[PDB]
RNA sequence: GCGGUCCGGCCGGGAACUCAAAGGAGACUGCCAGUGAUAAACUGGAGGAAGGUGGGGAUGACGUCAAGUCAUCAUGGCCCUUACGACCAGGGCUACACACGUGCUACAAUGGCGCAUACAAAGAGAAGCGACCUCGCGAGAGCAAGCGGACCUCAUAAAGUGCGUCGUAGUCCGGAUUGGAGUCUGCAACUCGACUCCAUGAAGUCGGAAUCGCUAGUAAUCGUGGAUCAGAAUGCCACGGU
């Protein structure tokens, strides 16, 4: 049941299930099923390990899962160190794209810490 | 040669023409069927075809342009009731009393300063 | 040559006016003519804000209404253009002739 | 309703069947503007019935509509600083209004497949009156019974 | 308004009359066009060069018998009670109160 | 950001004074108001003394740094915070 | 309707019609009946497209609040007039332990997702709207037709309907937030613009006391346009659909 990702994907479907993979959307899912040729619509028959083998070697491609999140963290932090504004955002846990911090910007400030 | 009813009832204008025939009804050169693809706005057509017992006997081309679904319906359903008026002009008391040569003239009313959607005024406190 | 003449102006009044006025002359040349036919007239509404400092439910709207004529002229003639040109119309009224 | 007393507003009736009541019961079902789907449920619901019960469907509509229809109400009044929750009988037209409301938001709660599959569940449920809407009618009867306690209280 | 703020605006457009035909048109279509190379960074050097007063976004349409900044048509190139009262004494054509 | 097609951002003045502090070494801070200006390899190593609207904040040029504005590394605002 | 029909109002052709706008007629408790105090009115009816002010708009009496505006403007008095005037570059009006008000998007199955398929009204447009064709997943770019407009362009509408999956799961919900890469305006998008593609997927499973709008095409809901505008709407002003 296990998909060449580190989590292991349902077995409810195939677009859905290739969608709760880490690192792939539904765009990129998508994508990668156009790369190995397995739809839906074929007969219920030869649903085995004859495509997953495909799936493995065909996302290797891609960066997913700690490739993609030793990315990020460093994108981050690169901003972090670099003594950035768009950094000191980051730092302060305060909007960091410009959104006003005057109201609404609980969701990366976190819950309302009252006085 | 031809009876001519007018229709209109929200936005739309009904073109709606009577000749004898087999009961066969086309709408802006397309079956009734393929173009209302709701159920009541298909049958609120037919309608007054009960009533009156002129279903089988009349083709009915038609052609129907602006406003909506259910406007376009209502506008269709007024242009044959007034197609119906200059043919016989002596089931009046049963088609009248059923409401159909009425001209809907209500109307979809125009917005307000000071208000959102014409009638509906913004939500304020007291305070 | 078939010409086609076009007439703005902000008042209804004075557009069928105009469009009295130029038949008889094209009747003086003598030559025949085409009903006029009302295109549809433009409605223009700017709503301004009426208070000097502060409000916002206190605001006026005014409205712009401008008449649009058509001619068309089917046999004309050097005297029927020369009429035209010589004819004096109203202030409120646009010429936009067209060969 | 300060000044001028008027009086009901008249509904156009089901086209399919000729009634009134089930173009009101479609239109109180109507949820943000949208009757179209709402006439192709109804009509899918009678006719689920229609195939159970008898093919005269009207009647079984009818006898899951009787079986609810309520005759006593609750009002909450205030005379001398008490509450006060006065039974009165009310009128046909509120009677069948308020029944067929609560049936509404009953098949809500009963959670089927779909919302054309919990009707026809609640509807025929309602014609053998095991059905919630039976519930929620004796549910307003022991309540009525208490309120005839209430019932000689101020402004009978 | 005031007439430091109105003689500002009449030196603004002035120059953007002087300058918007013979550099600014030409230097945006040379930056635009895929044909060129480096003749582009060449040339916005040159741009940025100029005054720079000459950009038409560099104006702000103002209540031309008054200078109020807010509240400007382009229409009819005055504020909104300016039009307005001079619609009252008549002074626009074919303006009048909407009713519909 | 600026197009690709229309490449970087830089200004008149600061690419002068930097190809000259460059061909005649780093020696001292540039002294700048232009934070609209991009940060170029061609001043990689080199203290610049960018305006925040009341003192000119040095910064350091290294190469992460580089397609980041000038502007960008002079917080114009002091919050400590909403406390004592 | 006539014929022709590059079989599409496209061509001669017709002005009957939809429509465009110009004038005119009609809706007045006009007639009947009942109530009423034989009055006025109210109720019902007949006809009638519309019946009781037909539905909305503009129109706001005398006066109240030392109501708001000296920052639209004008103006009495007061003050500066090498500065409370004036020219510049950068910054701020966008800051954030918090509170309030007004809104937009949701928590979903009446929904989400994909395909096929049908109709609107109102407006804008000459330093402007910008087709078709080509490239680009894309916002957009290139070439460039036409349109001062009932013709040309923004321009096709969306919920709708028919199909199949989702199957009640913080989910093929929800979209914040964040990363990377980009497009367009503009001299310049760091503070501090909008939009596109890929990556992450926070709260939220309908909300306490309390509190607001709305009596008919009105609430509700779905899109569309305008002014402001180089660029910058969930605001404002308008339009139509159910
Ligand atoms: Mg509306
Ligand atoms: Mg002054
Ligand atoms: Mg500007
Ligand atoms: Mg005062
Ligand atoms: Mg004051
Ligand atoms: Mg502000
Ligand atoms: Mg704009």
């Amino acid at each position: 049941a296990r998909i060449a990702g580190i989590n292991i994907p349902d077995h409810k479907h195939a677009v859905i299930a290739l969608t709760s993979i880490y690192g792939v959307g539904k765009t990129r899912s998508k994508a990668i099923l156009a790369a190995a040729g397995i739809a839906e619509d074929v007969k219920i028959s030869e649903l085995s390990e004859g495509q997953i083998d495909t799936l493995r070697d065909e996302v290797a491609k891609f960066v997913v899962e700690g490739d993609l999140r030793r990315e990020i963290s460093m994108s981050i932090k690169r901003l972090m160190d670099l003594g950035c504004y768009r950094g000191l955002r980051h730092r302060r846990g305060l909007p960091v794209r410009g959104q006003r911090t005057k109201t609404n910007a609980r969701t990366r400030k976190g819950p309302r810490k009252p006085i | 040669n031809q009876y001519y009813g007018t229709g209109r009832r929200k936005s739309s204008a009904a073109r709606v023409f009577i000749k004898p025939g087999n009961g066969k009804i086309v709408i802006n050169q397309r079956s009734l069927e393929q173009y209302f693809g709701r159920e009541t706005a298909r049958m609120v057509v037919r309608q007054p075809l009960e009533l009156v017992d002129m279903v089988e006997k009349l083709d009915l081309y038609i052609t129907v342009k602006g406003g909506g679904i259910s406007g376009q319906a209502g506008a269709i359903r007024h242009g044959i009731t007034r197609a119906l008026m200059e043919y016989d002009e002596s089931l009046r008391s049963e088609l009248r009393k059923a409401g159909f040569v009425t001209r809907d003239a209500r109307q979809v009313e125009r917005k307000k300063v000071g208000l959102r959607k014409a009638r509906r005024r913004p939500q304020f406190s007291k305070r | 040559q078939r010409i086609r003449i076009r007439l703005k102006a902000f008042d209804h009044r004075l557009i069928d006016q105009a469009t009295a006025e130029i038949v008889e002359t094209a009747k003086r040349t003598g030559a025949q003519v085409r009903g006029p036919i009302p295109l549809p007239t433009r409605k223009e509404r700017f709503t301004v804000l009426i208070s000097p400092h502060v409000n916002k439910d206190a605001r006026d709207q005014y409205e712009i209404r401008t008449h649009l004529r058509l001619v068309d002229i089917v046999e004309p003639t050097e005297k029927t253009v020369d009429a035209l040109m010589r004819l004096d119309l109203a202030a409120g009224v646009d010429v936009q002739i067209s060969l | 309703p300060r000044r001028r007393v008027i009086g009901q507003r008249k509904i156009l009736p089901d086209p399919k069947f000729g009634s009134e009541l089930l173009a009101k019961f479609v239109n109180i079902l109507m949820v943000d503007g949208k009757k179209s789907t709402a006439e192709s449920i109804v009509y899918s619901a009678l006719e689920t019935l229609a195939q159970r019960s008898g093919k005269s469907e009207l009647e079984a509509f009818e006898v899951a509509l009787e079986n609810v229809r309520p005759t006593v109400e609750v009002k909450s009044r205030r005379v001398g600083g008490s509450t006060y929750q006065v039974p009165v009988e009310v009128r046909p037209v509120r009677r069948n209004a308020l029944a067929m409301r609560w049936i509404v938001e009953a098949a809500r709660k009963r959670g089927d497949k779909s919302m054309a599959l919990r009707l026809a569940n609640e509807l025929s449920d309602a014609a053998e009156n095991k059905g919630t809407a039976v519930k929620k009618r004796e549910d307003v009867h022991r309540m009525a019974e208490a309120n005839k306690a209430f019932a000689h209280y101020r402004w009978l | 308004a005031k007439q430091s703020m109105k003689a500002r605006e009449v030196k603004r457009v002035a120059l953007a009359d002087k300058y918007f035909a013979k550099r600014a048109e030409l230097k945006a279509i040379i930056s635009d066009v895929n044909a060129s190379d480096e003749d582009r960074w060449n040339a916005v050097l040159k741009l940025q060069t100029l005054p720079r007063d000459s950009s038409p976004s560099r104006q702000r349409n103002r209540c031309r018998q008054t200078g109020r900044p807010h509240g400007f048509l382009r229409k009819f190139g005055l504020s909104r009670i300016k039009v307005r009262e001079a619609a009252m004494r008549g002074e626009i054509p074919g303006l009048k109160k909407a009713s519909w | 950001p600026r197009s690709l097609k229309k490449g970087p951002f830089i200004d008149l003045h600061l690419l002068k004074k930097v190809e000259k502090a460059v061909e005649s070494g780093d020696k001292k801070p540039l002294r700048t108001w232009s934070r609209r200006s991009t940060i170029f390899p061609n001043m990689i190593g080199l203290t610049i003394a960018v305006h925040n609207g009341r003192q000119h904040v040095p910064v350091f040029v290294t190469d992460e740094m580089v397609g980041h504005k000038l502007g960008e590394f002079a917080p114009t605002r002091t919050y400590r915070g909403h406390a004592a």
